[PDB]
């Protein structure tokens, strides 16, 4: 039995970080031998050397695309635009983060504007909270009235992805795995 | 009424503490990226600190652990508490509205802090 | 901390029609640079953001264009009000570093 990691990691086109794609994995043998280019592999709270021999209830695969400078924000207890308003990990996070450069796929000479991130948000984000609304942000006492003028801006800002940009600004495909152990009989066992 | 007005600057003996206030009109400080930028006399600009709408705060590497940025939503004021002031902190401080964390759209008139 | 260097320390033109200010970055910024103008004894005023986009209220005489490491700010006609100090600021990385400033004279 094979867990559907092929669809997760080798997806043709990922989603923006403001609306990140969550996939639930259960009832399959989870083998991490598949995770075998130049990528970052950070595991929090678990021993990465024996993820294959570790049996637990649910796997949550969350996939999103961010810049290279924002990869370090995907970690427990980190503060930043992505962490605060787009995607936040909890303090006690039992899982792993996998990020790899994707300049070949998610960049074009004209510029890639299919990816967006939430810039303006009144409050912070609870862990694993998804903010999809696109209402105009009120930065002043005057109403936005559904119009985007002074002190009333669209909350979603597009990324600028070009092949000629530096490594820090290049698009990075990030997949974070959240492992959940439940009192109910687990059904993900490598 | 887009004005930003700063106050609280003045002469302080080194190692002393001083609190700067930035009163804002037509700006909701709780809903905006606010920044403090200082200019030494006859020198270039140097960003000091920024506070996010959510509450996250960041400081320049030369001022962390001694400068604290804060906001009061009731009086719509931006505060900057600077403790253990050194002689290189002298200059004119500005409160600015940072569009996101990119650039400062508006600037206050600035107030002068002189360390002895 | 991308050190930002402005090639002309001072720039002395008659109040006619020409101006050019260059800002160079150590590593690439990718159109993440802004231009401010500081009149003497006054707060800085934002002119250009995104290295090519004007802000509200600044007239058509101000234009800017650049990408990567070299950025340029030009003034169509140099009206007397434009004789001040100009700064190039970056937001590609943290922190937001400024240039030394370029002062325009008559």
């Amino acid at each position: 039995n094979l867990c559907p990691f092929d669809e997760v990691f080798n997806a043709t086109r990922f989603a923006s970080v403001y609306a990140w794609n969550r996939k639930r994995i259960s009832n399959c043998v989870a083998d991490y031998s598949v995770l075998y280019p130049f990528f970052t592999f950070k595991c929090y709270g678990v021993s990465p050397t024996k993820l294959n021999d570790l049996c637990f209830t649910n796997v949550y695969a969350d996939s999103f695309v961010i810049r290279g400078d924002e990869v370090r924000q995907i970690a427990p207890g980190q503060t930043g635009n992505i962490a605060d308003y787009n995607y936040k990990l909890p303090d006690d996070f039992t899982g792993c983060v996998i990020a790899w450069n994707s300049n070949k796929l998610d960049s074009k000479v004209s510029g890639n504007y299919n990816y967006l991130y939430r810039l303006f948000r009144k409050s912070n984000l609870k862990p694993f909270e998804r903010d999809i609304s696109t209402e105009i942000y009120q930065a002043g006492n005057k109403p936005c009235n559904g119009v985007a003028g002074f002190n009333c801006y669209f909350p979603l800002r597009s990324y600028s992805f070009r092949p000629t940009y530096g490594v820090g600004h290049q698009p990075y495909r990030v997949v974070v795995l959240s492992f959940e152990l439940l009192h109910a009989p687990a059904t993900v066992c490598g | 009424d887009v004005h930003l007005v700063e106050s609280g600057g003045g002469l302080i003996q080194p190692g002393g503490s001083l609190r700067l206030s930035c009163a804002a009109s037509e700006f909701i400080v709780s809903a905006n990226y606010m920044s403090w930028v200082r200019q030494a006399p006859g020198e270039g600009l140097q960003w000091v600190s920024v506070i996010y709408p959510g509450g996250s705060t960041f400081y320049a590497e030369s001022v962390k652990g001694r400068f604290t940025i804060s906001r009061d939503n009731s009086r719509n004021t931006l505060y900057l508490q600077m403790n253990s002031l050194r002689a290189e902190d002298t200059g004119v401080y500005y409160c600015a509205r940072d569009y996101g964390d990119f650039y400062f759209d508006y600037w206050g008139q600035g107030t002068l802090v002189t360390v002895s | 901390e991308i050190v930002l260097t402005q090639s002309p320390g001072t720039l002395s033109l008659s109040p006619g029609e020409r101006a050019s200010l260059s800002c160079r970055a150590s590593q690439s910024l990718s159109t993440y640079l802004a231009w401010y103008q500081q009149k003497p004894g006054q707060a800085p005023r934002l002119l250009i953001f995104g290295a090519s986009s004007r802000a509200s209220g600044i007239p058509d005489r101000f234009s800017g264009g650049g990408s990567g490491t070299d950025f340029t700010l030009t003034i169509s006609r140099l009206e007397p009000e434009d004789f001040a100090v100009y700064y190039c600021q970056q937001y590609g990385s943290s922190p937001r570093t400024f240039g030394q400033g370029t002062k325009v004279e008559i």
